[PDB]
């Protein structure tokens, strides 16, 4: 019982450090390659209309 | 500590089975099924990438990457599948372990515990790259050809260092990833004897620690494997 | 932000800011950005220069045997012959690249580089 | 016989100590060896430094908490009490 | 416990399917998708 | 060339090969500014 | 006669534990400082320096881990008892 | 009894004050080295300088400290005893 | 006596891996660093560079392993017991 | 008796002067390196060096004297005795 | 009797493996990292420096071997048993 | 009683002075590293190099010289005999 | 008697040669890593390299002799036995 | 009681022995190392360097004598007895 509990705890804080510093960068670069290749599709779109 | 004490043991063929890593095993296996799966159902040419997406396209160009800068791609398809799963098979095996799964018996018990920390599943794993790559090197130089350079390697008057080597590369390639898990499951079992007021603190530092520890040792696992498929072809 | 000027032999080639500079000097890779300790380096013979100006694209620069100077005051590429990579004649490059020639070999060598390979 | 294995794992654990601390202190100071060498050839290389510093600083420093927890198993856990 | 055991088959028989899994269902599709 | 002492950096590759690899660069300079400054003199 | 045992199997296991945790520290101490005067000397390199800086860590993390895990070997399955 | 133990502490806090010595000196000194010659290269560095050093030190001057610690309790607090 | 016999051994083989893992790590860090720092300077000789490299570390660990060869003949074969 | 104690406490109180003998040297030792070679690449900057070495030397030598501190406490106090 | 003649021999042995193997890894990770700074520097002059390093490494992996001869004597042959 | 004691000091004494040397061996190899290497490279500095040499092989010696003089307090003054 | 004095200088032999064979091998790989960049540098400088080369290296290797001789001694000719 | 006093001496002139040749081999080979280099790069410097190079060897290899006289006193002299 006990040490559930505070395994639960250090997991909330290990949740609680990965959402704020590690989630950020991760979910956001991938983010920013979304963006990256969604206007690369765009310029492929727009060259084949030229 | 009771290091060791593998639960749900069975036996069956006449020999023993650790049920609880063929547990974990599935589990991380069903894990990178439903990922490999979710990717199938939605991998977009022309779309754009969803989140399963970008992750396998970012683990496939590195270990494209890696095979291209040491063994040409044309020479070793076969490899960039065997580095990308044993990626991801040892990635999610280390991080399911990060999931509050452990609670107290009145020694501490465990419902997932990572299966690297099992002699069985490190050494399976490199007994299968050794004979995989033995066997590639065997296809690329001979049956008989394939032996006489790998005890020559680069230096033949070093013969008898290359069959160490040789022989120190499946085991290292084991035991650096057992121990490295297995000492994990023990930290947290030590820490486990600490009372809950006080055993959060050193369990969040370790195993916030731990995510990355396990990520650079799927990352070095499937290196060594692609170098050592490297080597072992030319 | 670095003042980076490259001057080449006959005239001064180019003179705009840019926050970071990259290219291989004779003993190894190095880059360049603000506030570096001063520093003199020879080009490899083959090298190209890469400067991340601040506000357009990043300029590739084919250099024939360049000099590399780090000061506080501004960063100096001393050219014997270069030439930005819109200048560059690709195929002319390419034939280049195989010349038997040191010199125009490493030159060729260079402005594939500088382009973009 | 508590005695023995006792005084063994207090010895054990000095050693674990002392070699943790050997790796870690020497570890942490080429590591920042390296940072200072590079922030003195280029300041502005700063903030881009300590990526692959913490990286390495985390790499000893999960070696050195590893025998630290381990030192604790045999200081106050004795496995073979 | 560092002696191997009957699970080292039943995990590289696991181990073996992902490989397959991989091999077709997402290395060969990342691939043409790159 | 004459030394000339006269009262008061990093170099990569140490500073005698860079020097020695210069200094032919620097009769190549002076050479070409005498070329263009005989140029103007014959102009 | 177990006590002794006892004993000397922990004495093995924290010498074996420093040992690794040197050669662990100092080693990727090693490592990390090349790593990080290559991202000093060109800071575009830090992509393709992680691949022969993993290897490396690859390499020296294996001197430790085997290590560790000989020590459990030793401390909690020891050899002889 | 208590004897084998005390004497097995005294003799593993000197291991462990021993490994953190030798930790702090030579991590500290290659520390410094870093500072004396990037402050030697150039002069206005220092001010940045001392930065990256404290940092380092702050990392090996805490395993000193842990050491010094561990100690303390090895033989003020001998655990076991 | 065996006990006596199986603790030297025990003491033994702590030693033999002990050094070996700091050889083993020191070494390959060594080695790694010139590896890393010669790719860092000429990303293009990155496979030029992996073959005296794994010369290299090919002994290193050749030094290891065996000593491990070793450790084992001490622990699980104990001459003289 | 306590003579068991007193002869464990002689080999901590030794094992701390070896250690901290091993750190202090080693790390002074780089640290005037790294003071020769800045005074040599540079005659002039004598004094300026001197401030970031005597830190470092203070940081070493500090090691050195705690050190020598406990030592003495080891083997005239022996506070376990 | 012997046990303790051939426990101090396997302690011996020991230390003499862990010497050899410290002193083995260490010199050939140097000689390793000179060997690939030299062909790093120099792509072309590697036939030349495998001469310089196999001189190198003879001389270190010569000791390693005495020193295993050496355990040998001390172990299967102790002498004084 | 007093034969124990006597033992524990003279091992406690080879510690302080295999201590000693170590450091004192490996940080003259250091300074006087530096102080071939800035001779060599700048030989009209050859005097201004003694200074900080003299200084850094001051501290290195009289890290040994303390150990040698505690040696001998260990083993014709013991402690507690 | 016998047997303790005996095996006292099994592990005394043991730490000579172990300390032998450290210093012989790192030394070496320390003295063939210049001889190594030396020639690297400068091919031509083969011939001359070898003179302070073969200095170092018997310096080295006197010292391991040395080491080997008195370990020799410890054990076949064990001095107060 | 004069088996366990030659015991600890024995083990204690091995430690002194084995730091001796640990610090006068890595010593030896790092000013060696630094004449090899000076005289790679300055090939006519060699005069010059060995001024210092013998001065820096005087100081480890005196180290080592040192060592070397106390184990002796140690061994055939033991203080202690
Ligand atoms: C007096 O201060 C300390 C510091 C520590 C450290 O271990 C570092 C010691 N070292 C520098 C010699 C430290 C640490 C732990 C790491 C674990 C992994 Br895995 C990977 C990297 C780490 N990096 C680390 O520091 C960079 C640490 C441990 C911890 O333990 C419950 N809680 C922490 O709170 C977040 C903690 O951070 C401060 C321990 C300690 O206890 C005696 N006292
Ligand atoms: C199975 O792998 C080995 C290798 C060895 C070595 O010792 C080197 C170990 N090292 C890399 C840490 C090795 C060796 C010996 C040398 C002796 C001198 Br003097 C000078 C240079 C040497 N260089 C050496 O290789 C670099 C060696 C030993 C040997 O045993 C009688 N027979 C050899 O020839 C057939 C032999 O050569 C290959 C030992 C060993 O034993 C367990 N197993
Ligand atoms: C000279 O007197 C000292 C100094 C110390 C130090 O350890 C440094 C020793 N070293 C240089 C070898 C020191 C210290 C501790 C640090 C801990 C961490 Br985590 C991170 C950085 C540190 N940096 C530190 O200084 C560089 C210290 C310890 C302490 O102990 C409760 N109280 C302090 O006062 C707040 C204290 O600061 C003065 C200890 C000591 O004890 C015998 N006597
Ligand atoms: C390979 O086999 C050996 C070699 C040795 C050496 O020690 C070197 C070992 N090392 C490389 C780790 C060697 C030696 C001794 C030196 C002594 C002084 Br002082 C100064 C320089 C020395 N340089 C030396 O060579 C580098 C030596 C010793 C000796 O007597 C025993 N007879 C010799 O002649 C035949 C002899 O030369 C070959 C010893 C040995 O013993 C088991 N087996
Ligand atoms: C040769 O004679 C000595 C010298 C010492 C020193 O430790 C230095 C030893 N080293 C060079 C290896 C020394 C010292 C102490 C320091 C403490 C701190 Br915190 C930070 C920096 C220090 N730097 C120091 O000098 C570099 C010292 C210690 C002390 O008390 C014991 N009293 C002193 O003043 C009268 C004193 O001189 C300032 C000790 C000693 O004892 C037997 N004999
Ligand atoms: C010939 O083999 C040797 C050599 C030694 C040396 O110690 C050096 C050993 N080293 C390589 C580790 C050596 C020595 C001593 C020095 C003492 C001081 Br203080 C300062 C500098 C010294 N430099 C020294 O050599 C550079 C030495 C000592 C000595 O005393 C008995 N008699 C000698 O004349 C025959 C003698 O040769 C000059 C010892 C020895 O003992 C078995 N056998
Ligand atoms: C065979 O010769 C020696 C030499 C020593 C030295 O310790 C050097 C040790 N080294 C070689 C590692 C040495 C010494 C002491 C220093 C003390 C301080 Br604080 C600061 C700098 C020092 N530098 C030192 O080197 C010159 C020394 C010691 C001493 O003993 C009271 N009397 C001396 O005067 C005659 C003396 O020479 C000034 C010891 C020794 O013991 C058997 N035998």
């Amino acid at each position: 019982m006990s040490i559930f509990i505070g395994q639960l705890i250090g997991f909330a804080v290990i949740a609680f450090i990965i959402v704020k510093w590690v989630v950020p960068p991760v979910r956001t670069l991938m983010r920013n390659q979304q963006e990256a290749v969604r206007a690369a599709l765009a310029e492929s779109a727009e060259a084949a209309k030229k | 500590i009771h290091v060791g004490h593998h639960t749900l043991v069975f036996e069956l063929f006449g020999m023993t089975f650790n049920g609880d890593t063929i547990l974990a095993t599935a589990v991380t296996a069903v894990i990178v099924i439903a990922l490999a799966f979710y990717l199938r159902a939605k991998v977009t040419s022309t779309g754009v990438p969803s989140g399963v997406q970008l992750f396998w396209e970012a683990l496939t160009i590195q270990m494209r990457q890696q095979i291209e800068g040491s063994i040409g791609m044309k020479i070793a398809p076969f490899v960039l599948p065997l580095s990308v799963t044993i990626f991801v098979f040892i990635l999610i095996s280390n991080w399911l372990a990060v999931l509050p799964l452990q609670y107290g018996g009145g020694a501490a018990a465990e419902l997932y515990k990572a299966p690297a920390s099992d002699i069985n599943f490190v050494l399976a794993l490199a007994l299968f790259v050794f004979v995989c790559y033995h066997a590639a090197g065997i296809w690329r130089r001979g049956i008989v050809g394939h032996p006489i350079k790998v005890v020559k390697g680069h230096v033949a008057f070093l013969a008898p260092i290359n069959i160490v080597e040789e022989l120190a590369k499946p085991i290292s390639l084991a035991l650096r990833l057992f121990g490295n898990i297995f000492a994990g499951g023990i930290l947290v079992a030590l820490i486990a004897m600490f009372p809950w007021y006080i055993q959060w603190f050193p369990n969040a530092v370790w195993k916030t620690f731990d995510l990355f520890v396990g990520l650079i040792q799927a990352f070095i696992f499937s290196l060594l494997t692609i170098l050592y498929f490297s080597q072992s072809m030319e | 932000d670095l003042n980076v000027e490259i001057v080449a032999v006959e005239r001064e080639l180019w003179s705009g800011p840019a926050t970071f500079v990259f290219t291989r000097t004779t003993a190894g890779e190095i880059g360049i950005l603000p506030r570096h300790i001063p520093l003199v380096a020879q080009l490899v013979d083959d090298a190209m220069v890469r400067v991340e100006r601040e506000g357009e694209d990043d300029l590739r620069i084919a250099v024939d045997g360049g000099f590399l100077s780090v000061t506080e005051e501004t960063v100096r590429i001393l050219v014997e012959n270069a030439q930005f990579e819109s200048e560059i004649d690709a195929d002319a490059a390419k034939e280049d690249a195989a010349s038997d020639d040191e010199r125009t070999a490493a030159w060729g060598r260079a402005r594939l580089r500088a382009l973009g390979q | 016989p508590n005695a023995i294995i006792t005084a063994g794992a207090l010895i054990g654990g000095g050693l674990i100590m002392g070699g943790g601390a050997i790796g870690a202190g020497i570890g942490d100071g080429i590591a920042g060896n390296a940072l200072i060498s590079g922030i003195a050839r280029q300041p502005e290389a700063q903030g881009r430094l300590f990526t692959p510093f913490f990286i390495t600083v985390g790499l000893v420093e999960a070696a050195y908490f590893i025998n630290l927890a381990f030192m604790a198993l045999f200081v106050f856990a004795t496995p073979g009490l | 416990f560092l002696i191997p055991n009957g699970t080292f088959f039943a995990v590289l028989i696991i181990f073996l399917i992902v490989l397959g899994v991989i091999s077709k269902w997402v290395v060969p599709p990342i691939s043409k998708v790159l | 060339m004459e030394v000339e002492y006269v009262g008061e950096y990093s170099f990569e590759p140490d500073p005698e090969t860079l020097f020695d690899a210069l200094l032919p660069r620097y009769i190549a300079t002076r050479v070409y500014a005498a070329l263009l400054e005989a140029a103007a003199s014959e102009s």
